[PDB]
DNA sequence: GCGAAAGACACAGATTTCTCCTTCGCATATAGGGATGCGAAGGAGAAATCTGTGTCTTTCGCAACCCTAAACC
């Protein structure tokens, strides 16, 4: 069944009834959700025209995960801004019809004097479902203007504000984007310085993460934490009521404020709304509720899956306020106490998984939505040994996202397929410099990793130093025949009294020397 | 002198200098026979440069009088040295850094195995964690071997202590049928369906399969010549 | 490199375009094709120059394309010309897409038709090239040039580092063959009896491989 | 210096600039406090009371040494700190830059991680601290 | 008369920066004591600039046209 004839076949039936129950449980309504469950999300193709230092370059893009390698003055970053442009378009029709987006400014279109116009072309599938969107800037004083091109864009976003609309646990999809700034980010320390209900469209509000998502993120928490602690009480309906009898109060005096102070009339009509919410939420507990204890642990069970040197955490109240307490080997510390890389890399799950479970208030488990991250620079502030660990975690606790990143080192290279690497490479084609891309000739995943950096990256894996000149300069020696001479023996005394007489690498050259003697006496003979 | 400084740090490079255009003006540096912008510098270029920058500066600051004022006396700390820097990059930084200033003493911390390569073993220090009469404390130890000329993997396992080959699942079925071509038996119908797997990961091709089957012919020409006579 | 054997002509669509028609980019995708079939039987599967695979075993296909030893702009009379046709790699760095930006003499190159380059150069252990001794003046003129504008020699990377991973992957069968070898001289038999054996296995055994010839001549020297 | 995560690589550096602070303040003006340990950087364990740092400076054949200390709550400590070789070295090189002009003086620089007269003449700080990936400021102050 | 796609117009509100307000500490010109006057840090609470939302504006190459000459609408 096509999606867009199921679409185009509910939009028809929508205008005939005008009872919103018969819509409500149609079989045409059942059937659109059904189709709209069962897709995946995904980018599919990309291409850039004289935007900024780019001249020219079309990519394509794996469904699972991609990887760019390469230096260049250019710099990888700038595709991955390209692919942010065209994202918030798609956000902000979602958020209410016709909204703008972002636009190209001025200064970003290239500075030839053979250039009038840049542009960004983009497609999105979806199943059998292909959309694509241009977005198009032309220089001032040129003689002919350009416009965007918006028509698929706003036809998938009616798609999702359609079902929105007539179902309250509709799931919507995750765009994120984490810059190098993080690390500052991942540097905050105290609260150096609330909400009542928290709805899907609060994440909404920007693509790229900063610095406040951390303090909201330890807001979050603490009301988590509170809610578990009302099922832990096990409060009755006697609770419901009591909240029904203060909300009916406050009706009351708002009532009485009306007659014979804006902002307290706003306040109060805020309060009755989150009261309304509120019950609301006690009315869906009924239903199944969401057993918020298991949130909690599912959240905290997933940060300590990348911390396996860690025994628990908890959530500690004293000197009337709120502390995390981590407890490592036999001690606790404070999350201000700990290094780096263990700051990064519990920012970086933790805002993930709260924008997933925020997102996907229906599913059973809220980590198995779909979306596209992006991600710079993954190998920041990590040692050798987590390097060859994060990408089977990140794959395999959100099975379900697709992944663009950018890598400097070997050690994560040689833990990736060969067709999701691309190489990029700069070519001075018709005295103009180009933009090339390739692929690795061989399979590179399990292979060491000098053998990864020396298929994935082109480059020497040894060095240049003086002491490799000396041995490079013996070794031609001893393989022409001529090791019998004064400058060998020379040679060979600065060989020793540097590598040393035990050395493996000396022991070849011997063996060698010894075999190509012995040729030489039967030879002789 | 910062100019000169900064260009015998970087010998790539012919000159420097600022222009003023008709309706702008920019920094201009030649190399080879190509013009380019400061702005065109990737941020491992850009990093270098105001590192170097800012220690030229302090440097000609603080010794007015020497005719060269390059041989001064300090101390320089750096941590993670290796940040935002490519693997070629990686390889020549330590010389360079050691030949313009000869008489600092510098302390760095690292991360990367390429920088280990070009260090000699007299200067590397390793700190691990045992536990002595029930308490966890932290030691100092050095390397056994000298890591000055050593490809990148024997840099790792050896200054480092850690596996060079990762644990894929991939990589168990090489292992397991690399173990069974060793006692005799390449016969069987599990190493048969365990070479498929082999071979369909990898290839015809992939050196190491061919590394592989040069053992078998090693043994049967063994053997044959062993007949033979 | 090595002695091409060039085969009887089939030039075949080739045939059909003269010179009036010139427009070497009129030629259709069926007759590179067919030419493209005749170049890998003739030429194996490597690249005439650096020797680096260019064919897997048939999505990604390796970057190849048709070279002229000649210059297409100088030398327009063999455009069409099958003595003047190869196969080179996509390697932006050497061969043929490095030969075009160079300025030289064309009558003091090496064309492996002709001549057998054996004669001049001998590869090392390492992955470096060794000039021969004992040349004229004009040999040297052309083994030295021919390795500066083809940039076969370069000072470190490039073609070296994979020279020598190719052969520190292949000298585990160096070593045992010659241990085979130096066991069977410890004992008694005849010197071309062993060596006509040993030669036919391992040649047997390093056909179709990157780089084979500079494995055949590590492989002789450590030979007795 | 070589480790993992969690390992005290930077503990070593942020060590040696507590040492090196008192040292700079003592060469700009007599008797002047340096830096102070934190309460949270000292051990967490039970039985520990208060923590030192122990430094020796080596100038050709002279010698000196510098401990400094912090007591945790209450506890004994080792009385307070021992800077009485620091101040022999700043009174010689006071002393020695009062006399003759233009002389020399020692460098301390410490690049740390992201975290967060004749200098005072052109644009320049005298501070210890100096932070990458700030190529703007250079590029006008050049 | 007015498709799609970007701006102008009107109305909120928000936030970092700064400028006025304590508080006691000092000081220095008059043999120690006291006093008129100024300097140092917190601690405000004010204000300019920026940002965000909702209603219009504009004017398409806009299924469905005739084929002889000139002028007008
Ligand atoms: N008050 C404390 N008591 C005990 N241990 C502490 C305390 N504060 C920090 N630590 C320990 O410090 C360790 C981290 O130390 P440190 O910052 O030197 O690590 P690093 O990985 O070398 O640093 P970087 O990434 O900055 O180079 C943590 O693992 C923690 O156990
Ligand atoms: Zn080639």
């Amino acid at each position: 069944m096509n999606l867009e004839t199921c679409y185009v076949d509910f939009l028809e039936l929508e205008s005939h009834v005008i009872n919103e129950d018969y819509l409500k449980e149609s079989v045409e309504l059942q059937k659109l959700i059904s189709t709209l469950n069962e897709s995946k999300f995904h980018l599919n193709k990309i291409g850039i025209h004289d935007f900024k230092r780019i001249r020219e370059l079309q990519i394509s893009l794996e469904d699972d995960l991609t990887v760019f390698v390469g230096d260049n003055g250019f710099g990888k970053s700038t595709i991955l801004d390209a692919i942010a442009i065209v994202l918030s378009w798609l956000r902000s029709n979602i958020e209410k019809e016709s909204k703008p987006g972002t636009y190209i400014k001025s200064h970003e279109v290239n500075n030839s004097v053979d250039v009038e116009y840049a542009s960004i072309d983009a497609n999105i599938k979806l199943k059998d479902f292909n959309t694509s969107i241009l977005i198009t800037k032309a220089k001032e004083g040129a003689y002919y203007s350009r416009n965007n091109e918006l028509l698929g864009v706003k036809k998938l976003a009616s798609i999702y504000r359609l079902v929105n609309k007539y179902v309250d646990n509709a799931s919507l999809p995750l765009m994120a984007y984490y810059s190098i700034a993080r690390s500052y980010i991942g540097g905050g320390v105290d609260r150096k310085r609330t909400k009542t209900v928290w709805s899907k469209f609060d994440v909404y509000d920007e693509i790229e993460f900063d610095r406040n998502d951390f303090t909201d993120f330890f807001q979050w928490l603490v009301f988590l934490h509170n809610r578990a602690s009302q099922e832990k009480l096990s409060e009755s309906q006697t609770t419901i009521n009591a909240l029904f009898s203060d909300i009916q109060s406050l009706k009351a005096t708002l009532t009485q404020l009306s007659a014979i102070d804006s902002t307290v009339i706003k306040g109060l009509e805020l309060s009755l709304k989150e009261k309304l919410n509120y019950m609301k939420s006690l009315q869906s507990g009924e239903h199944k509720f969401n057993n918020a204890v298991s949130l909690y642990d599912s959240v905290i069970n997933t940060i300590l899956k990348f911390l396996p040197e860690f025994q628990w955490i908890k959530l500690v109240y004293g000197d009337d306020d709120y502390k995390i307490i981590l407890k490592k080997g036999e001690v606790e510390l404070d999350i201000q106490q700990l290094s780096q890389g263990e700051k990064t890399i519990f920012t970086l799950v933790g805002d993930l998984a709260r924008r997933l479970i925020l997102l996907n208030p229906n599913l059973s488990n809220p980590l198995l939505g779909y979306g596209i991250v992006l991600i710079d620079e993954i190998d920041l502030h990590l040692h050798p040994q987590w390097q060859q660990t994060i990408i089977e975690r990140l794959t395999s606790t959100f099975p379900n996202v697709q992944f663009v990143i950018t890598t400097h080192s070997p050690q994560v290279l040689s833990t990736v397929s060969s067709r999701s690497v691309r190489i990029l490479q700069e070519v001075e084609v018709d005295g103009v410099n180009d933009l090339i891309v390739s692929h690795p000739d061989y399979q590179i995943k399990g292979v060491s990793n000098q053998d990864a950096l020396l298929y994935g990256m082109r480059t020497d894996p040894i060095p240049s130093t003086k002491e490799n000149g000396w041995l490079e300069e013996y070794k031609k020696l001893v393989e022409l025949n001529r090791y019998s001479s004064d400058e060998a023996l020379l040679l060979r005394e600065k060989v020793i009294k540097h590598f040393g007489l035990d050395h493996p690498l000396v022991q070849e050259c011997d063996d060698l020397i010894s075999v190509l003697e012995f040729k030489n006496k039967i030879n002789q003979h | 002198s910062v100019i000169n400084t900064i260009l015998k740090f970087l010998p790539e490079f012919q000159w420097i200098k600022l222009v003023y255009g008709d309706d702008d003006y920019k920094i201009i540096l030649k190399k080879g026979e190509v013009e380019l912008d400061i702005q065109q510098l990737s941020q491992g270029e850009k990093t270098i440069f105001t590192l170097v920058g800012d220690l030229a500066r302090r440097l000609i600051l603080l010794n007015p009088n020497l005719s060269n004022p390059l041989l001064g006396y300090g101390i320089v700390l750096i941590d993670e040295i290796d940040l935002h820097l490519h693997p070629q990059w990686q390889q020549t930084i330590i010389e360079r850094l050691t030949s313009t200033f000869p008489n600092v003493q510098f302390v760095i911390t690292t991360h990367s195995p390429q920088v280990l390569s070009t260090v000699s073993s007299r200067s590397v220090r390793i700190l691990q964690e045992v536990e002595v009469d029930g308490v966890n404390d932290l030691i100092v130890s050095h390397p056994d071997y000298q890591i000055k000329g050593v490809s990148n993997q024997d840099a790792l396992l050896y200054g480092m202590r850690t596996d060079p080959i990762p644990s894929t699942k991939e990589n168990g079925w090489l292992e397991e049928y690399k173990k069974l071509v060793e006692l005799n038996r390449y016969s069987s119908d599990e190493a048969l369906l365990l070479r498929e797997k082999v071979i369909k990961h990898f290839g015809l091709d992939h050196p190491l399969v061919q590394e592989c089957d040069d053992l078998i012919s090693v043994l049967e020409f063994k053997n044959k010549i062993n007949q033979h006579f | 490199m090595k002695y091409l054997s060039r085969q009887m002509p089939g030039p075949s669509v080739l045939n059909k375009f003269d010179y009036r028609r010139d427009d070497w980019n009129s030629l259709s995708s069926n007759d590179k094709k067919e030419i493209w079939e005749e170049i890998i039987k003739m030429q194996g599967k490597l690249c005439a120059y650096c020797e680096k695979k260019i064919e897997h075993h048939k999505k990604n296909k390796v970057e190849r394309h048709i070279e002229h030893f000649y210059r297409k702009s100088y030398y327009k009379n063999l455009t069409f010309e099958w003595s003047n046709l190869f196969g080179s790699c996509g390697e932006p760095q050497r061969c043929g897409f490095y030969k075009d930006k160079q300025k030289y003499n064309d009558d003091d190159l090496i064309k492996a038709d002709r001549q057998n380059p054996d004669v001049f150069f001998h590869f090392l252990e390492n992955g470096d090239v060794h000039i021969r001794e004992g040349l004229n003046e004009k040999e040297h003129k052309m083994a030295e040039v021919t390795l500066r504008v083809f940039n076969l020699n370069p000072s470190s990377g490039g073609v070296k580092a994979e020279r020598r991973r190719a052969i520190e992957l292949s000298m585990t069968l160096i070593k045992e063959l010659v241990g085979c070898a130096s066991q069977l001289i410890e004992s008694g038999c005849e010197i071309e009896d062993v060596r006509s054996m040993v030669f036919d296995e391992f040649k047997k055994n390093v056909k179709d491989r990157c780089f084979t010839t500079a494995i055949k001549h590590v492989f002789e020297n450590r030979m007795p």
